[PDB]
């Protein structure tokens, strides 16, 4: 399915959901992928502009999570994905941007699933 | 704050799809020409350049350790240095991908005429500085070409990106909202032309009744 999120905003986001109510991390993963992809895609504007690149070595990390949310995330065909896959496996792809650079999720949860 | 009107911004919107649409068009094929040639001067480039730089070395290195004692006599009957402002020949030149200066390395540095010294090494060695600077002048030639052909590539990019986005839709969209409202205005029109008619007719509609 093709869903692009970045122009996408949607009018509740911690409500119905929370620790308990969903999954604990629900609530933190929200954001978190969000801000993510944008710093991504952001780049692939500023690259045609000056030379053939836009980016340091900081960015590139940024660079492969949008490509990373892409064809393994929001491509998945019809198949079901449990709210569970779904979180669990976005930590995966939050393994290739630094850790230390995190800053729209909780420390706490940086240590239940990495 | 600011927004665009519609009767007076009309005739220029449509004659800008014109002039943006055909402009880009020829702009397309302009660095296309300069690229494909300057594949031509990077190669031949480097042909010179593996046949002088082995046969100028060649003599160097073998005049290190009976040299440090005959760096003296080398330099003295060869000609003297080249100058640090200027020795090399600059040239200026227009040419589209901005601006950009040139140059060829020819100096003066003789060649088979040191008198005295190492038979052999001495002379083979002031032979040598020509196949430096020879050489050099591909070289020369092709990193200021580098240069140019940076600014071309770079515009080229920057314009159909900037195009995709901003401008072409956009030039679109100010023909649409123009229109759309153009449009609009003449429900009123027929709205009011309406109730003029309901007069019209009950006139001639209390000749014949009430």
């Amino acid at each position: 399915p093709p869903i692009d999120p970045l122009p996408s905003l949607s009018r509740l986001m911690n409500n119905g959901v929370g620790k308990g109510k969903t999954r604990e991390d629900h609530k933190q993963v929200s954001d978190q992928l969000y801000s993510a992809y944008a710093n991504g895609v952001d780049i692939r504007k500023l690259v045609a502009i000056i030379g053939e690149d836009a980016l340091t070595e900081n960015d590139r990390r940024y660079l492969q999570f949008a490509d990373a949310f892409e064809r393994f995330f929001i491509n998945q065909g019809q198949q079901n994905r449990s709210i569970e896959e779904s979180l669990q496996i976005a930590w995966a792809l939050l393994s290739m941007l630094p850790q230390g650079e995190l800053k729209r999720i909780s420390k706490d949860h940086i240590g239940k699933y990495y | 704050s600011q927004v665009s009107p519609t009767r007076m911004n009309l005739l220029q919107r449509r004659g800008q799809l014109r002039l943006a649409q055909k402009g880009v068009d020829l702009l397309k094929k302009k660095r296309d020409a300069l690229v494909a040639e300057f594949f031509g001067l990077v190669r031949e480039a480097m042909e010179a350049r593996k046949a002088l730089d082995q046969a100028a070395k060649e003599a160097y290195a073998a005049l290190l350790l009976a040299q440090a004692f005959d760096g003296p006599e080398v330099v003295a009957g060869a000609a003297l240095g080249v100058p640090p402002l200027e020795g090399v020949e600059a040239e200026v030149e227009n040419v589209w991908g901005s601006k950009v200066p040139r140059l060829k390395a020819t100096f003066p540095d003789g060649a088979l005429l040191s008198p005295v010294g190492t038979p052999a090494y001495t002379l083979e060695a002031s032979r040598a500085f020509r196949r430096y600077a020879e050489a050099l002048i591909r070289v020369a030639n092709t990193e200021t070409r580098l240069k140019k052909i940076g600014e071309e590539i770079k515009k080229t990019t920057r314009r159909v990106n900037a195009l995709e986005q901003v401008v072409i839709p956009g030039i679109r969209a100010q023909i649409r909202f123009i229109q759309q409202v153009l449009e609009q205005r003449e429900r009123e029109d027929t709205f009011r032309l309406k109730r003029i008619k309901g007069k019209i007719e009950a006139r001639e509609a209390e000749e014949e009744g009430g």
